[PDB]
RNA sequence: UUUUUUUUUUUUUU
RNA sequence: AGGGAUGUUUAGCCGGGAAGUUAGCGU
């Protein structure tokens, strides 16, 4: 019974008692602040002498580790605000974020985003807005983190940050649906990383899309399905774009995170051949006919043959991308090309 | 040294240029102190000591924040008649107030610099230019940081073809050379925009500044740099190679960065008032052999050179006799840092690729990242690691936080009992630092633990690798569907799932039982400052005037 | 002296 | 290593208003 009598008891009394404080005249209230400054017997003494109405609603908080407690923390608050001894701070919207995901209470940490900015001075922490991110997608619920990012992004007095257009990417591509329309709305987001201040995503960001880009519908293409396409020029034209993107940014990225027949590889210095991968991939046709269609690799190749790439004696990257390969997308596709031909 | 002799010669002591040494000293530093320093830090900002480093962090911790205080101190280094790669490195986290435009202080070099870019001489060009070497904001305010950057070419362009004494020495060239050197290479496409395009004689806020230098450039010269100009500024350099005194400057400068609007204050914590004063293969075993013996030496900077040499030399020999005719070292890593670890820094990414608590959870977010492209690695090192941390995380901080910041059973009976004993026990109620035993904390495989920050502060660094683990692990299962997977992924998502779920748990409980408030005893508080920082300013303008 | 402010002002020492 | 770090209570006089109070002869 340690943990149901003497923690209902403790809040139920706490929270009843408090109310009948505030029944009394203010000649008998708590202090808005700990104490008085300096301005007004050694510095140390007072200050911090006093206990604050704030101080005692946010102590009896720490009490809740259930849902029916959630419930009881709100009564205490109301009663703050109606009397007017609430100023809200940094601190403030840290700690009611939080208090509802330590109650189990996904669903309510949601709606405080989109209620906050219209009683509360300082944002919450983004900290905690991340992590409720990764709440949704492991209970396996792709589709809630979609109307979570909008709000933030559209949202003024919050940062914008690089780092948070990741998760939105990655949760995209799980999506329950088919292969061209989870990829589509994906595609969306990416744009839109683009125009608003032009943001410089991480190195790691054009991997994953370009990944099943050229393996859900290109590959696919020219394996089983032309047995003897609908948007065969946007899928080749996006996959270089994506490239394309990925330079410009990196080379950007370098200057603010660290303040730092024919073949360009004999003085270029060491550069990193974990770029080279998706690179070297070779532009068949835009349409089933590879010969009759299009007329315009290996010594792209030749860099790493065996799998063992410049690594060792050569340079080192900071916050590289994915060191593999592409096991969906190399492994099965030369060796089907070659055994069966 | 009292603070009562500080301000009587406070004068003498800026002089010397030994100021702020002094002031990080002795307690009681009130309105009276906090007064006498702000009168002559907008008076007479100029500084040659060691204080104008020391300038920027006594600020961030001070609490004034004003767009014209700000403002004022940088104008005073820009003005010309230690190195300066220091100064500029220093300009982070310091946000700027009362101030629509620019918020963060990397925005306030870009101004001061292009204001006055119309008053420079060649040898002080470089520099200014020489901020790109090493020792800003993640993503925002960079436009601006780069557009400013072209400009300083384009003076020097145009200054340094004016008809060569100094920069044109045997040692200056070298130099010059490194710097220009590290932007080529990669022209921003910023360069390729309207804005530098316009060269016949609604544009963004931020950049009202920066439009205002082209218009005065152009005007003056008799252009533009539209794309990567380039070539000319290596080949003038190739030839030397293969072959009141500083008062009247400030206060133009300050006026042309000021905005259209005298002062645009969104947020006001004090009341709004208004202030005033009156004054053939033999080959190969020979080095093969090698490949064992750094085990026991190592056993570090330099040890890692022996194993990349011998690694690269024992392929390529047999590579070429290959196409011609026709490991368990990961052992040792549970006894370095699973039994009591020792100064063991972010090297440790090197030496897991075939070569406290938060040093494990980089291992973890390593080896389930190779093992992504059955048995020696699953159920030996996997497996039994989660084992370890899940152990300590339980009945580690969790607990021990419930148990010492909690409310005890004693004021339960004590105090929570009627109306009346609130009125005169509500004192015992509250929780300090000072109450709270650090002890336990120093046990959880480490005293290296003083104040409650710390304790903190050792949370987000685990729980931040195992939720990018936990990415890696769901993109894998998503992927493979387009019987041997099944046992790779049904054991793979149940026990991953568990370690990342439980640990975002932890967070929430060491941020809510923590203290309320409180900080520690250095001198001034927000809420003085502000008043002091208004009164500081009008002060100015009233004896001068006169 | 304590809640309320669409009736105010003041803060320095060579 | 940025999912970091930094931030935390400002002081006195006078005039008017509401609730509680409505005990004082010590000047």
């Amino acid at each position: 019974q340690a943990r149901e009598e003497q923690r209902r008891q403790a809040l139920k009394s706490f929270i009843s008692r408090l109310d009948d404080l505030f029944n009394l005249p203010h000649q008998q209230w708590l202090p808005l602040h700990s104490g008085a400054p300096l301005g007004a017997l050694s510095p140390t003494n007072g200050r911090d002498d006093a206990l604050s109405a704030q101080e005692a609603f946010l102590a009896a908080c720490r009490l809740a580790s259930t849902r029916g407690d959630f419930q009881w923390c709100l009564q205490g608050l109301n009663l703050l605000v109606n009397f007017g001894r609430l100023r809200p701070d940094w601190e403030l919207s840290d700690r009611l974020m939080a208090l509802s995901l330590h109650c189990r209470r996904p669903e309510q940490a949601e709606q405080l985003l989109s209620a906050f900015p219209h009683f509360l001075a300082c944002p919450p922490s983004p900290v905690l807005l991340f992590t409720l991110i990764d709440e949704a997608l492991a209970a396996g619920r792709p589709q809630d983190v979609r109307r979570i990012f909008a709000t933030m992004r559209e949202q003024w007095q919050l940062a914008l940050r690089p780092a948070f257009y990741v998760a939105a990417i990655r949760a995209m591509l799980l999506l329950p649906t088919s292969a061209d329309q989870s990829l589509k709305e994906a595609q969306l987001v990416a744009e839109d990383a683009a125009a608003l201040g032009v943001p410089l995503p991480p190195v790691a960001h054009q991997l994953l899309v370009e990944r099943a880009l050229t393996l859900f519908e290109e590959r696919l293409r020219q394996a089983d399905l032309p047995g003897d396409c609908y948007t065969t020029e946007e899928l080749l034209n996006l996959a270089q774009e994506s490239h394309n993107r990925l330079l410009v940014d990196q080379a950007r990225d370098a200057v603010r995170r660290h303040i730092s027949v024919s073949e360009l590889f004999l003085w270029n210095r060491a550069p990193n051949a974990h770029l080279l991968a998706q690179a070297a991939w070779l532009q068949w046709a835009a349409e089933r006919f590879a010969e009759r269609h299009n007329a315009d690799w290996i010594q792209l190749l030749q860099q790493s043959c065996s799998a063992s790439l410049q690594e060792l004696a050569g340079g080192i990257d900071r916050g590289s991308s994915l060191h593999r390969g592409l096991p969906p997308a190399l492994l099965a596709a030369l060796i089907r090309s070659s055994d069966a031909s | 040294l009292s603070p009562r002799e500080f301000r009587r010669q406070s004068l003498k002591l800026q002089r010397q240029g030994e100021l702020f040494g002094y002031f990080a000293g002795l307690p009681y530093v009130s309105w009276r102190s906090l007064l006498r320093v702000l009168h002559l830090l907008v008076t007479k900002p100029f500084f040659r000591g060691q204080d104008l480093l020391a300038l920027p962090v006594v600020c961030k911790r001070l609490g004034v924040s004003d767009f014209r205080v700000v403002d004022r101190l940088l104008a005073g280094a820009v003005v010309r008649p230690p190195p300066f790669s220091l100064f500029v490195a220093s300009l982070d986290d310091w946000p700027v107030q009362h101030h629509p435009h620019h918020m963060h202080a990397v925005q306030r070099l870009l101004a001061a610099i292009c204001a006055n870019l119309h008053n420079y001489t060649t040898p002080d060009l470089l520099l200014l230019f020489d901020g790109l070497t090493a020792l800003q904001m993640p993503v925002e305010a960079l436009e601006e940081f780069e557009v400013t950057l072209g400009l300083l070419l384009l003076q020097i362009r145009a200054r340094l073809r004016e008809g060569g004494e100094s920069f044109f020495s045997s040692r200056n060239v070298l130099k010059a050379y490194e710097i220009v050197s590290r932007v080529a290479g990669v022209p921003p496409e910023c360069w390729t925009s309207p804005f530098f395009a316009g060269a016949r004689v609604p544009t963004e806020g931020q950049l009202t500044v920066q439009k205002h230098a082209l218009a005065k450039f152009l005007n003056t010269s008799p252009f533009t740099c539209s794309p990567a100009h380039a070539v000319e500024d290596l080949l003038c350099l190739l030839g030397s190679r293969i072959l009141a005194e500083r008062q009247p400057p400030r206060p133009t400068a300050a006026a042309m960065a000021q905005e259209i609007l005298k002062r645009v204050a969104s947020m006001k914590l004090p009341v709004e008032k208004d202030g005033k004063t009156h004054w053939s293969v033999v080959e190969l075993a020979l080095k093969r052999q090698m490949e064992r013996m750094q085990r026991d030496c190592s056993s570090l900077e330099s040890a890692v050179e022996v194993f990349c040499a011998a690694d690269v030399g024992a392929r390529l020999t047999k590579s070429l006799k290959s196409s011609l005719f026709w490991l368990a070292e990961l052992q040792l890593r549970q006894a370095t840092f699973e039994a009591g670890p020792l100064l063991s820094d972010a090297s440790l990414a090197r030496l897991t690729a075939l070569t406290p608590l938060h040093m494990s959870a980089l291992y973890f977010q390593l080896l389930v990242n190779e093992l992504a492209t059955p048995v020696g690695d699953r159920l030996l090192l996997h497996a039994l690691r989660i084992a370890d941390h899940v152990r300590q995380r339980l009945d580690g901080i969790r607990r021990q936080l419930a148990r010492q910041c909690r409310l005890s059973a004693a004021q339960q009976e004590r105090v929570l009992i009627s109306l009346p004993q609130f009125q005169q026990y509500n004192k015992e109620l509250v929780l300090r630092d000072r109450h709270l035993d650090f002890s336990p904390f120093g046990k959880l495989f480490n005293c290296g633990v003083r104040t409650s920050r710390d304790v903190l502060a050792l949370v987000k660094v685990t729980n931040q690798h195992v939720s990018r683990a936990m990415a890696s692990v769901a993109t894998l299962q998503s992927s493979v569907q387009l019987n041997g997977l099944r046992n790779y992924c049904r054991e793979l998502q149940e026990v991953t799932e568990a370690l990342a779920r439980s640990s975002r748990r932890c967070l929430y409980t060491a941020i809510v039982q923590i203290p309320l408030r409180r900080k520690t005893w250095v001198g001034p508080c927000q809420g003085e400052v502000e008043w002091a920082t208004q009164q500081a300013l009008a002060i100015m303008e009233a004896d001068g005037a006169r």
